[PDB]
């Protein structure tokens, strides 16, 4: 969208990944599988949670009786009351709807952010030991068993340990 | 007056609040509908009335 990851180069979502909002799909011989990155997902849940709880919990409301009843020689008062009520209703309607719109856009952009930043996190670890295949996917030059994958996931990857094999496999490509 | 509940006459109803220490005095030679029961209350604040069949 605003960062070109969700609905951008990553065409769609993974219905099989239930561990969270953001995650990984690996393809080492040992087998495939889906996982979630609980760090970014958890930070996103905390942020969004705080947003919603900030749009709700911030509404102070004193004890108030909106209704006022007037007679037939108090039409000025009755129309003044009507004017107050209608004014507040206008304000809250407008500001409420625009708030929902604007912050919905902001939320979607926030997810798009998290995914792009995650992709870049992986990219900066694999500079020459892999190529950018398709979209939201890297192909390795050295074979990366489960342990290695779970290494990319928790940040620690150890690049020079696999740099040589990669240097070989890359030349002919 | 036009018959309302079949009555050409009327009674105009009146009320007031009597704060502690103060004294209310009625005087009349006729046409008075005296009070029988009054209501000793403490106030409360800021509410309204509801008109529904719920």
């Amino acid at each position: 969208g605003l960062f070109g990851a969700i609905a951008g180069f990553i065409e769609g979502g993974w219905t099989g990944m239930v561990d969270g909002w953001y995650g990984y799909h690996h393809q080492n011989e040992q087998g495939s599988g889906y996982a979630a990155d609980q760090k970014s997902t958890q930070n996103a849940i905390n942020g969004i949670t705080n947003k919603v709880n900030s749009v709700i919990e911030k509404m102070n409301t004193q004890f108030t009786a909106v209704g006022k009843e007037f007679n037939k020689l108090e039409r000025r008062m009755e129309n003044l009351n009507k004017k107050v009520d209608d004014g507040f209703i206008d304000i809250w309607t407008y500001n409420a709807e625009l708030l929902v719109l604007l912050e919905n856009e902001r939320t979607l952009d926030f997810h798009d952010s998290n995914v792009k930043n995650l992709y870049e996190k992986v990219k900066s670890q694999l500079k020459n030991n892999a190529k950018e295949i398709g979209n939201g996917c890297f192909e390795f030059y050295h074979k990366c068993n489960d342990e290695c994958m779970e290494s990319v996931k928790n940040g620690t990857y150890d690049y020079p340990k696999y740099s040589e094999e990669s240097k070989l496999n890359r030349e002919k490509i | 007056r036009p018959k309302v509940r079949d009555r050409e006459g009327r009674i105009n109803y009146y009320w007031t609040l009597l704060e502690p220490g103060d004294t209310i005095i009625f005087e009349a030679n006729g046409n008075l509908i005296a009070p029988r029961y009054a209501f000793a209350l403490s106030r409360g604040f800021g509410s309204g009335i509801i008109n529904s069949n719920a």
